[PDB]
RNA sequence: AAAGGUGAAAAGAACCCCGGGAGGGGAGUGAAAGAGAACCUGAAACCGUGGACUUACAAGCAGUCAUGGCACCUUAUGCGUGUUAUGGCGUGCCUAUUGAAGCAUGAGCCGGCGACUUAGACCUGACGUGCGAGCUUAAGUUGAAAAACGGAGGCGGAGC
RNA sequence: GCGAGAGCUAACUUCCGUAGCCGAGAGGGAAACAACCCAGACCAUCAGCUAAGGUCCCUAAAUGAUCGCUCAGUGGUUAA
RNA sequence: GUAGGGGAGCGUUCAGUCCGCGGAGAAGCCAUACCGGAAGGAGUGGUGGAGCCGACUGAAGUGCGGAUGCCGGCAUGAGU
């Protein structure tokens, strides 16, 4: 169920944020599992088969974090600001 | 209050000092060293401490000022 | 000589020291007669009384 | 209401059982360490165990005590037999200093605390 | 985001230490002790089962050792560190032999030291814990 | 013309003041020991963003070992069957099938020993 | 040496209350007494009252980071905020150094003051500009809620 | 570390040469540990493969597989 | 990434100028989970009582944790 590096696990109808899918306000975007997000469980190539689709829901410049950096003895301070962007999805699974 | 100035025809100077930033402690000077003194004069033919080039060498000639003829 | 202390004490430590300097409260009872009040085996102050009257009102 | 200041024309502050000893000669801890036995406590008792604490503060302090229970009867028509202690606490005054001489030329800022006692008297009644 | 539990169950066991090598069941009763072996394991959370260790009376150790293996109780005390053979220490009191060895193979912190209580330690074949219904656990490598 | 500080450090102090809190004495509240003990501090997000990224992986880790065993498979073996019938799962969601999922994990094992011999 | 500030105006608080007093609680004045004469704002260290969550088998540069608990809901019901337990991890800062947690220097804490500047119509460069084989004034003069005049000298012009 | 000198084929010794490293270098390893072995940190991630170095528990990972050795706790500090 | 050279900027005052606010409330102060890559800067709420924000440009006594720094206040040692 990965997509652009993190694997997950979904099970029908929900979000999940990942990062700069390309789209706006309701794209549809479609993904080839890894993992059955349920019964009977079926894995692999015997499951890309077995897909899921999940329409586009937001985009995002997330939480603010801070990114600072301390060597002692030498005035080595950095202070820089970051925010990592990323897209809302909405799972839609066969 | 219109206008505005050419750009690169006034640089701000530098403040020496204040910060990591910046330029942190020493202020160009690094860590000691006769140099790191307020203090005036060193100078500037102060050559080691020494004899200088300029007083090793042979005086030639005077100085006559003399008529000097325009182009 | 001359002992001093290393480094200064803390608002934490310096009120556990305090905890115990805690005063204890006149244990206090209603004297018979007059009626204020007396300490146990002392004469009630108001009166003079400590089973007929003593120091006087 | 609007403005600040329209609450300033419509309502004055009462101070409900409350007084203070200002600028008394006397070190904050000190007092306070009568004045933690008073606190809570059926108010005619602050009157008795202000009588037989020992301690140089208890007199000050007893003193605040009628006058919390007076202002809280009169301006403010209160209930003598159900008042009591609802806060007490004392804090800093403009401390006192003054010079010390010692062994041979030294000198010394000896500092002679005051102390804000303070008193609000209450109603106490469990339903 | 990842699986947090909640700690029901309190799971007992019976290891019988009767002719097993000291280091040996002391790894296997640290685990279980510890808790590793639970999928759902969690390291802010003392998971792990009850062990009942009967027998540390029948342990065995590798010769010679028992004649060569030192402990060493420091007291305080000048001349204190005190000495003990293994075969002292069994005879006198042998759940204090296993009580050593397993607890040498648990955190030192906060955490492990509350854990050693997860450990009940015998003698013997008799525990008086019959109460707490005991899975009687093995000696295997999985 | 002279400009006194007037304001700039109570506002650069009061930055610092705010940041740290919860603090335990002194730390909390008096500017030095606060800056500082955020310098410090600083040292610390850093490694520890990255260091999590560690730790986690560790967490993921035994929970598999776990399960594998909790059959009869050591942990390298079940990843290493999970390698070769190239069942290419992360193992984040290994632990969380592993712990949460039973039949599944049991499944995933039959697969990879399958896979093994 | 440090010393400054009630209010628009003294209208400066008659008068009742606890106290010898000091001080306060009303009242009354005022727009405000959240200005009452220790009288503009009232930061921080520092001392206290109350409340939340915590803390008496615990080993600590006092943080970080992960999770659970409990609490709260005015940029605030989720990426939450406060607090906390358990875990992992972790050698204050500065200066001085071959090398600093250093048992090496400095410093109790917090405020506020505290240090790379100015001058010369000097030198030499980078950016820029205006005129450009040409470029330029100084002292002064006059006017001056402004500036203009001022070639005396200066720099370029040819070297050896 | 390799080359030599002064030393006592002493020194966390000193004076040259030479490579790398620290200085001005974080990250993993060597328990701990400027110099050593791996490796040069532009931010973010609850994503994957490896290096030195490891895989009984503390502490991630084979209490692995087969042919052996030592029984001395050698391993876990020296010689004629 | 240390000494160092270079690049772009954040904030403080005074000043010229414009946008403009303010007793239905200025600056200053106090709280906070918003924004900016950072110096920083906004929203609202409580304080206060008469002044001030913003843009562009100019000039500086222009940014402090250290100097056994200076002034002042308040802590420790101690109810000793
Ligand atoms: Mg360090
Ligand atoms: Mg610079
Ligand atoms: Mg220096
Ligand atoms: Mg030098
Ligand atoms: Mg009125
Ligand atoms: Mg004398
Ligand atoms: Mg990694
Ligand atoms: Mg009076
Ligand atoms: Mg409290
Ligand atoms: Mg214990
Ligand atoms: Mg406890
Ligand atoms: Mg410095
Ligand atoms: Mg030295
Ligand atoms: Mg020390
Ligand atoms: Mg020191
Ligand atoms: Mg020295
Ligand atoms: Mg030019
Ligand atoms: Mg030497
Ligand atoms: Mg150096
Ligand atoms: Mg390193
Ligand atoms: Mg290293
Ligand atoms: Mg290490
Ligand atoms: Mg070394
Ligand atoms: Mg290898
Ligand atoms: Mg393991
Ligand atoms: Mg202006
Ligand atoms: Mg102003
Ligand atoms: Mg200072
Ligand atoms: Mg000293
Ligand atoms: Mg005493
Ligand atoms: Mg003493
Ligand atoms: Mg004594």
């Amino acid at each position: 169920i990965q997509t652009g590096g993190k694997q997950y696990r979904v099970s029908e109808g929900d979000v999940i944020r990942v990062e700069s899918l390309q789209g706006e306000a309701g794209d549809k975007v479609e993904l080839k599992a890894l993992f059955v997000g349920g019964e009977q469980t079926v894995f692999g190539e015997d499951a890309g088969k077995y897909t899921v689709q999940a329409e586009v829901v937001e985009h995002g410049r997330g939480k603010k974090i801070y990114i600072r950096k301390y060597k002692s003895g030498v005035q080595y301070r950095r202070r820089t600001g970051h925010r990592q962007n990323f897209t809302a999805i909405k799972i839609l699974g066969i | 209050h219109d206008l505005k100035p050419t750009p690169g025809s006034r640089k701000d100077r530098k403040r020496v000092g204040r910060g990591p930033g910046g330029t942190d402690k020493t202020a160009g000077r690094g860590h000691k060293g006769q140099k790191s003194r307020s203090g005036a004069g060193k100078g500037a033919f102060f050559e080691g401490g020494r004899s200088r080039l300029i007083a090793r060498l042979p005086k030639r000639g005077f100085n006559n000022v003399g008529t000097t003829y325009e182009v | 000589k001359h002992p001093v202390p290393k480094k200064k004490t803390s608002k934490s430590k310096r009120d556990m020291r305090r905890s115990h300097h805690a005063l204890t409260a006149p244990n206090l009872t209603e004297c018979p007669q007059c009626h204020g009040k007396k300490l146990s085996h002392h004469i009630c102050p108001n009166c003079g009384y400590y089973d007929g009257r003593q120091v006087l009102a | 209401f609007r403005n600040k200041k329209q609450r300033k024309q419509q309502v004055k502050l009462r101070k409900p059982g409350f007084a203070v000893a200002k600028y008394v000669r006397m070190s904050p801890r000190k007092v306070r360490l009568v004045v933690d036995v008073i606190r809570g406590k059926s108010v005619q008792d602050a009157e008795d165990l202000l009588r037989f604490i020992p301690r140089s503060a208890s007199e000050p302090v007893a003193k605040v005590l009628n006058s919390a229970k007076a202002n809280a009867l009169h301006n403010d028509e209160m209930l003598e037999d159900r008042l009591f202690v609802k806060e007490a606490y004392v804090d800093a005054g403009p401390t006192l200093k003054r010079l010390i001489p010692r062994a041979r030329g030294s000198a010394n800022i000896i500092k002679k605390r005051t102390s804000h006692i303070t008193i609000i008297v209450a109603e106490k009644g469990n339903k | 985001k990842t699986y947090i539990p909640k700690n029901d169950e309190q799971n007992w066991v019976v290891v019988d230490a009767s002719g097993v090598p000291l280091g040996r069941l002391a790894t296997l009763i640290a685990s279980r002790i510890r808790g590793k072996h639970r999928p759902d394991f969690t390291p802010n959370m003392i998971q792990g089962d009850f062990v009942v260790v009967i027998n540390a009376a029948q342990v065995a150790l590798t010769g010679k050792k028992l004649d060569d293996k030192v402990y060493t109780r420091y007291t305080g005390y000048q001349g204190g560190l005190k000495t003990e053979t293994a075969r002292e220490a069994l005879s006198k009191h042998p759940e204090r032999v296993i009580e050593h060895a397993v607890f040498g193979m648990l955190p030192k912190g906060r955490q492990g030291r509350a854990m050693h209580t997860r450990l009940k330690v015998y003698a013997g074949e008799t525990h008086p814990h019959s109460a707490q219904k005991p899975q009687v656990l093995k000696t295997q490598p999985l | 013309p002279r400009a006194k500080t007037g304001i700039v450090r109570r506002r650069r102090h009061k930055k610092v003041l705010k940041r740290a809190k919860g603090f335990w004495g002194s730390r909390s509240k008096q500017y030095r020991n606060a800056f500082q003990t955020l310098l410090n501090a600083a040292t610390y997000e850093y490694r520890d963003r990255r260091n999590k990224k560690r730790d986690f992986r560790r967490l993921w880790i035994q929970r598999i070992n776990a399960g594998a065993r909790l059959h009869g498979m050591n942990y390298s073996t079940f990843i290493n069957g999970l390698k070769r019938a190239n069942i290419d799962l992360n193992r984040k969601v290994l632990a969380d099938i592993a712990a949460r999922e039973p039949e599944a994990f049991k499944a995933l094992v039959d697969a990879s020993r399958n896979a093994r011999q």
